[PDB]
């Protein structure tokens, strides 16, 4: 019996699973135009909440 | 869930790394929860209770916060490892 | 484990 626990589990693995794929995205268009990234920036919380 | 299955999801992330040369690294290592805490339109926080989140159509929810290191190589081992907390 | 904040520790960042 899947209870809350591992049911939210599973959709935070995949928010955060999108998460990291954005800020991959962010960080990836700001090193290749030859200029490091903000980290604050980067993420968008409304991705998870 | 929260005191487990949260940080054990986050560190069993893979570290993201980045390479144009300039590679970057990134960690996430502590997590993070506030209270549940409403924050105003001029974003002071303040103690949500319960019943205000029924009445005011509120979600009860906290805010969640990850410590990130960051560390920089550029082509030379000189690397700069910041790290943000509270993020 | 996860730690927990008090509300004094939250910076007001959510505002700026």
């Amino acid at each position: 019996l899947d209870l809350a626990g591992p049911l939210l589990a599973f959709l935070f693995r995949g928010m955060f699973k999108n998460l990291l794929k954005e800020v991959r995205i962010y960080a990836q268009k700001f090193i290749d135009r030859g200029k490091d990234f903000n980290l604050e920036l980067a993420i968008k919380t409304r991705i998870i909440s | 869930f929260i005191q487990m299955s949260v940080q054990r999801i986050v560190e069993d992330a893979p570290p993201i790394d980045l390479q144009a040369p300039p590679r970057y690294l990134l960690k996430f290592e502590q997590i993070y929860l506030s209270k549940p805490t409403h924050w105003e339109r001029d974003g002071a926080p303040s103690p949500m209770m319960p019943n205000e989140a029924r009445l005011r159509n509120l979600t009860y929810s906290a805010p969640l916060y990850v410590d990130i290191t960051k560390t920089v190589i550029k082509e030379g081992e000189e690397q700069l490892q910041t790290q943000h907390q509270k993020t | 484990g996860v730690k927990l904040l008090d509300i004094s520790e939250l910076d007001m960042v959510g505002a700026g």
